[PDB]
């Protein structure tokens, strides 16, 4: 918004203090312009041609132009500000050929007053345009005041106001006396120009020699005084007495009435006005040409011995002309547009070498092979070739005036040796010292290559050409042009599909003849319309035109099959025969120079994927013998869900066209076939091509790997968002809404969904069935901001516009962060969705300014609230009275503040339903007083997590905590308890003690060897640092833990209980199944990891995944043996910490540690190894890197 | 090994179960820490190590310093290099050394070294002695070291002087039991 104005001060003022220098007598030369307005960076959306003719000038740095009238630097050329117009707001033959085609109709207004008022006639029915307006119109009525009509038709033309509002001196002192009138714009040495033998005349830069009469052009600021007069006047007699024929050799290495009147007749005929016509406005038929009304391309000039020589321009063709030359491109398109460009603009004469070219000859040889020369085709497709002058005498008029004859030969690819004078002219090209051109495609450049000096390639510059054509021809609609240019940086490979600039007429009909793209502008509509043009152009039946479509479609199946793009030309079992149909169709071509077996090339590599999409609907809604087993075959070769987002986004979004739906349930069944997988990560990351958002696709892998890095359910939640999103677009656009609906209900269930409804018209078909999701989620970390970027590549808008009366809306989820305000509009959105949903899940994360938000939130809401998380609040009284007065609360977690809630506590002991607490860092000996108010209420409790700073009253705790029937996970920790008898009573008088967290309370564990035998079905046990000797706790906890084979997660602390406890305990935990987590912190000296070594050799361990050997005494080659077998033979483990021995543990024998990295790489199913508290080097970085890349199933090595 | 990061790269890409490696050490004069640590960390590629000393001047006192990481060692050869007493104590310190050769010792054999702590190489089988400067009592305590190790199979005592009547103690040490 403002950052373009402040940044406009930044780079515009930084450039304003930089490059003010302007030599406003120098910058008028054309050749230095189109030379240096060609080969610069060119990343904008603006044509360099008429910006070199805008009145400004620029070098080639980032777009900073200057001028002579308004001298200011201007850069950052962006949309819709035409720089010829922005020049204003920031401050003979054409008229002759015009009225030549003058019809009979328009004579209520005279044509000569149209001649005296600046009008140009375009050779159609009575339509005009000015030389610098661009609008050809008819609509002729009576009283049309012509220049005032030009100010009254349309206000587009600012050329309206921009235009409306010697014989006695034959000595070098008298010649030099004429040279003392020297023009300022020439910094060339004047004295050498005096000694060059000229004298001045009186105009700009022409100059008149006295010996022969040399005057001529190419006079600029950095030229040579002698060179042009030598190499372009080699017969000046004073120069002959100055530099003779042996001295013009370095400049040589630097650079009849029937014949004449024949040249006058053919010169009068080759300036044809109706020759302009092209079917580039084919059915659109817009009143306009293709040079003054269309932009251009450039030349990839390539040398014959493989350097890519230059990228010349169209006047740079004229500078060093080629006596015989070939160009590659597209027939119908640019190449014949280049030839008819040469002839039609050769009927204009603006370039300073024009009007002196003699005889061009346009020819298209695709029609003929007529075994007869000039009179056949000049008398056939043109007017005539003369009868008094013979056809060989016409060829004698060629071979008598050869040096300025220019040829425009087309399509030797459809030509053999059958025309006589033609093919013998081409094979004997010396015998006419002429300029020959030819426009053969890249299938048959080899037959021309014997007669070539350099090759020329036509190439589109889709930076600016597509927005010039769609600018000028579609100024009627410019907001979709804004959609195009904003789409150019949302999709930065938009140049990767615009590959031919004169087959954008399908886009032209897809704006003026198909208005659907104006509200549906993404890619597949556009090149779907291009494919529809490929059905319209060469309209035919089910020939191998159509089997060229399908057969090159399975060439595209080989294209994305093994990711092969530039082919081998071996397997032509897909397409094969009649190459003229495939190159005439132009879906492919082949290699130019030598290969061993030559190489096929495409017009567009990503366009090939759209060909494979045509192949996929061909293999989706057609004969079901084995064809859809081929589409099913490759469609099952792509079966990994993390690859599905990007690869199925681009390619399956190409499949999102072609709505036929005869096996769309099979491909959305492949979308349901994607289940919870891990190897999909490097299934995508191993692949090579990524299509449009290519380094961004690398970033998609990085961020989704970051999603699985933290949260497995948020990663799969984003997977659910993209799978349900693209499956929703494909489902609604495929119209399989009642055909696949309960299968989509299988595609919904169990997945937790964050609320995204702005593609609501795809979703609102039947939301009641589409309503049984597992969860609903809103938050306010950076994930939802990236999702804002993802649609950017609302809630109640799509949600109530979705359903006017929602029904039975499921439960909800809230996260809030510390940067949240209290805007009431989103609180009204919360009023709507809380009025809709069942109940709320609610998470407070440091949210200040939420007291002023929780007052209107609970004010608007009613008493239906389940979960509240109280992460680091302010703990004020009024908002917890307002939270307090709502019944049916079920969940409240309180673990943060040293400040203790009192009214919320003792008044939280009133209601019913509550099952979640927490009491971390509070401190209470006496706060338990109205807790016996809760004691009649709730036998419904599912989370208990207590901390006190000292001893509380325990009789109430043993009483009603004894009165619990529905035990659960417990978190208990950290006070001066000193009472194992009350806790022995309550833990001895209960039933369901199967998830116990007793991490580090001051306590004597004599109870646990009594109450652990009372309950056998325990699954999770956590303990932090206690007293733990090696015969009392080792024998008694060897029995008590020995009879406890139901456990899954084990956290044992901090004892001098020594390796006998590893014998019996590592024995029994070795010999129990259903076990996942295991932790031996502050214990396991090296003989105890001998016990995990010899124990871990035999097995019985294959269920385990998580394991911690933090805090050994010393790991060394001992640990290489023990972690060799123990980190070898156990193919399910994934967790390891070796750390916090912090000062100096490089006593590990580092190369044997590299062998231990070989040993960890033996383990397939590992994820996180933590190799902390020793030095690495460069070497083991390369070692754990390279052996990490052996199987990439792991990702978490932590230094 | 003449007079080397490429071979460090060569062993440091993949590591498999090499049986034995033979190390040819030729004329070590320059001695920087980078080659000490690299050529030190190479030597764990095999299950047995055959170290060969060949006229290495920079390893006159750097025996135990370089080979401290090198726990894997099977045999060793000494070819014309200076050596200290504590380095000989490092030779007798390791127990996996099974075969040992020594040649061209001009300096007098100091006590408290190889011949004095001889009975620690409990798997000695092949022992090669050439050109050792000693006296009679050094040969006596040498033979006292010969009374300890009872797994020897091959003995060389070539080119020895100042050994008058030490052979009674040596042959007396050898002809005790059916060895």
């Amino acid at each position: 918004a403002f950052q373009v104005a402040k940044s406009q001060e930044e780079e515009e003022h930084k450039e304003r203090m930089k490059m003010k220098k302007g030599f406003n007598s120098q910058m008028r030369s054309e050749a230095k312009r189109l030379k240096t307005f060609e080969t610069y960076d060119t990343f904008r959306s603006w044509t360099p041609q008429e910006m070199a003719a805008a009145g400004f000038y620029h070098t080639g740095v980032k777009l900073g132009v200057q001028c002579f009238c308004c001298s200011l630097i201007l850069f950052g050329n962006s949309l819709r500000k035409l720089p010829i117009e922005r020049h204003k707001k920031l401050r003979e033959e054409a008229r002759l050929e015009s009225f030549e085609d003058w019809p009979f109709y328009a004579h209520g207004t005279s044509p000569r007053v149209l001649s005296a008022a600046g009008f140009v006639f375009t050779g159609k029915r009575d339509t005009v345009q000015c030389f610098s307006c661009g609008g050809s119109l008819g609509n002729w009525e009576e009283g049309d005041d012509p220049w005032k009509e030009h100010a009254k038709w349309f206000p587009k033309c600012e050329f309206l106001q921009s235009k409306k509002s010697d014989s006695v001196f034959a000595n070098e002192e008298l010649r030099m006396d004429m040279f003392k009138d020297w023009p300022q714009e020439s910094p060339v040495g004047v004295e050498a120009l005096v000694r060059a033998g000229f004298f001045y005349t009186g105009k700009k830069d022409i100059v008149r020699c006295f010996s022969c009469g040399g005057c001529l052009e190419k006079w600029a600021e950095g030229d040579d005084p002698m060179e042009d007069h030598i190499k372009f006047f080699p017969e000046c007699v004073f120069l002959q007495t100055l530099k003779s024929s042996a001295e013009v050799i370095p400049t040589l290495q630097s650079q009849f009435q029937e014949a004449r009147s024949l040249s006058e007749q053919l010169r009068d005929n080759y300036t044809k006005a109706t020759f302009r016509h092209m079917n580039l406005p084919e059915v659109c038929s817009s009143l306009g040409t293709d040079h003054l009304l269309s932009c251009d391309v450039s030349i990839i000039s390539k040398h014959i011995s493989q350097p890519v020589q230059e990228a010349l321009t169209i006047p740079e063709v004229f500078s060093n002309l080629n006596s015989v030359m070939c160009v590659e491109g597209e027939t119908g398109s640019g190449k014949t547009t280049f030839l008819k460009r040469i002839a039609f603009l050769w009927a204009s004469g603006c370039c300073p070498l024009l009007y002196r070219f003699q005889l061009v000859f346009y020819l298209s040889l695709s029609s003929i092979t007529p075994d007869q020369g000039l009179a056949n085709i000049i008398c056939a497709q043109l007017l005539g070739a003369g009868g008094c002058i013979s056809e060989v005498c016409l060829s004698s008029s060629i071979q008598q005036l050869q040096h300025q004859v220019l040829f425009l030969l087309d399509d030797y690819s459809g030509l053999a040796s059958l025309p006589q004078a033609l093919h013998t002219l081409i094979t004997k090209n010396y015998l006419s010292r002429t300029c020959l051109l030819i426009a053969v495609h890249t299938n048959r450049v080899r037959d021309i290559r014997l007669y070539l000096g350099t090759s020329l390639e036509i190439q589109e510059f889709p930076f600016y050409n597509t927005v010039s054509v769609l600018r000028k021809f579609f100024s009627h609609d410019i907001i979709c042009v804004e959609k195009l240019i904003i789409y150019f940086i949302d999709n930065k490979d938009l140049q990767g599909v615009y590959k031919t600039p004169l087959f954008v007429a399908a886009v032209c009909t897809d704006w003026i003849q198909n208005a659907s793209a104006q509200d549906k502008f993404q890619d597949v509509t556009l090149f779907q319309s291009y494919m529809q043009y490929l059905s319209l152009k060469y309209k035919a039946t089910a020939e191998p035109l159509q089997a060229t479509v399908s057969s090159c479609g399975q060439l595209a199946l080989t294209g994305l099959f093994s990711s092969c793009f530039e082919f081998n030309s071996d397997d032509l079992a897909e397409a094969g025969v009649d190459e003229d149909e495939k190159l005439t169709t132009l879906l492919m071509s082949k290699f130019t120079a030598q290969r061993l077996r030559p190489v096929y090339r495409f017009l567009g590599p990503l366009f090939q994927e759209f060909l494979a999409a045509v192949r996929l609907t061909e293999l989706l809604s057609s004969d079901r013998q084995e064809d859809q087993d081929l589409g099913l075959y490759y469609l099952r070769q792509i079966d990994s869900p993390l690859k599905a987002i990007n690869s199925f986004n681009i390619f399956l979004y190409y499949v999102s066209s072609h709505s036929s739906s005869k096996a769309a349930p099979t491909v959305v069944s492949h979308l349901l076939q994607l289940v919870d997988e891990k190897e999909s990560l490097e299934n995508m990351s191993e692949n090579e091509d990524y299509m449009k958002l290519h380094p961004q696709t690398f970033l998609w892998f990085q961020f989704v790997r970051g999603l699985w890095l933290v949260s497995p359910e948020s990663s799969s939640s984003f997977v659910s968002e993209h799978l349900l999103r693209l499956a929703l677009i494909f489902a609604y656009e495929s119209n399989t809404v009642a055909e696949c609906s309960p299968f989509i209900l299988q595609f919904l269930r169990g997945k937790t969904l964050a609320l995204r409804v702005l593609n609501l018209q795809y979703f609102r078909d039947h939301p009641e069935s589409l309503l049984l999701l597992r969860s609903l989620k809103v938050s306010i970390f950076a994930q939802d901001e990236e999702i804002i970027k993802n649609y950017e590549n609302d809630i109640s808008e799509g949600y109530w516009k979705l359903s006017p009366k929602p029904c039975k809306i499921p439960k909800l989820e809230v996260q809030v962060n510390n940067t949240d305000a209290a805007d009431q509009a989103l609180l009204q959105v919360l009023m709507e969705v809380f009025s809709a949903s069942q109940s709320i899940e609610f998470r407070l994360f440091n949210s200040s300014g939420f007291l002023e938000s929780i007052c209107p939130a609970l004010e608007l809401s009613k008493a239906s609230v389940t979960k509240c998380s109280m992460s680091r609040l302010e703990l004020s009284r009024a908002e917890q009275e307002l939270l307090l007065t709502l019944p049916a609360l079920q969940s409240l977690e309180v673990s943060e503040t040293n400040q203790l809630p009192e009214q919320l506590f003792h008044n939280l002991h009133k209601f019913l339903g509550l099952k979640e607490l927490c009491v971390r860092l509070d401190g209470k000996p006496d706060v338990l007083s109205v807790l016996p108010g809760e004691f009649p209420n709730l036998h419904h409790m599912e989370k208990l997590s207590i901390r006190t700073s000292t001893e509380s009253d325990l009789s109430k705790l043993v009483k009603f905590i004894q009165n619990f029937p529905n035990l659960h996970v417990f978190h208990l920790k950290c006070d001066f308890l000193s009472n194992c008898e009350s806790l022995m009573a309550v833990l001895a008088s209960c039933k369901k003690l199967r998830e116990i967290e007793f991490s580090g309370r001051c306590f004597e564990a004599m109870t646990f060897v009594n109450i652990l035998p009372n309950f056998v079905s325990l699954k999770i046990l956590n303990l932090k640092d206690q007293q733990f000797p090696d015969k009392e706790t080792s024998e008694k906890f060897a029995q008590a833990l020995g009879s406890l084979r139901n456990l899954e997660e084990l956290l044992v602390p901090t004892g001098d209980g020594i390796h006998q406890v590893a014998k019996l305990i590592v024995r029994q935990c070795l010999q129990l199944p259903c076990l996942r987590v295991l932790t031996f912190h502050d214990i396991l000296d090296d003989d105890s990891v001998i016990e995990i070594a010899r124990a871990a050799t035999s097995g019985g361990f294959q269920k385990l995944e998580n394991l911690d050997i933090s805090m050994n005494h010393k790991i060394t080659e001992e640990g290489y043996r023990n972690f060799f077998q123990a980190l070898d033979n156990l193919p399910n483990l994934q967790e390891l910490n070796i750390c916090r021995n912090i000062p100096g543990r490089i006593q590990v024998q580092a190369t044997t540690v590299k062998a231990l990295g070989q040993c960890v790489s033996r383990l397939p199913s590992l994820i996180r190894l933590h190799m902390l508290s020793w030095l690495l080097d460069e070497e083991d970085m390369k070692v754990i890197n390279d052996v990490k890349e052996r199987h990439p199933q792991s990702k978490r090595l932590i230094i | 090994f003449y007079e080397p990061p490429r071979a460090v790269s060569l062993f440091f890409n993949w590591k498999q179960e090499f049986k034995t490696l033979e190390v040819t050490l030729r004329d070590i004069n320059k001695l920087n820490k980078q080659d000490i640590k690299y050529l030190g960390k190479i030597f764990s590629s095999a299950t047995n190590l055959r170290l060969h000393i060949k006229r290495c001047a920079a390893m006159a006192g750097r025996l135990s310093s370089v080979l401290r990481t090198c726990k894997n060692m099977h045999t060793l050869m000494v070819e014309a290099s200076p050596l200290t007493t504590d380095d000989e104590q490092y030779i007798t310190s390791v127990t996996g050394l099974q075969n040992l050769s020594i040649h061209r010792l001009h300096t007098q054999q100091l006590p408290g070294g190889l011949i004095d702590s001889l009975g620690n190489l409990k798997n000695l089988e092949r022992l090669i002695l050439d050109d050792i400067r000693m006296n009679e009592e050094d040969a006596k305590n040498l033979a006292e070291g010969l009374r300890s190790l009872k797994k020897m199979r091959l003995l060389h005592l070539t080119h020895l002087s100042d050994i008058g009547e030490g052979m009674d103690y040596i042959v007396k040490s050898l002809s005790e039991e059916s060895c």
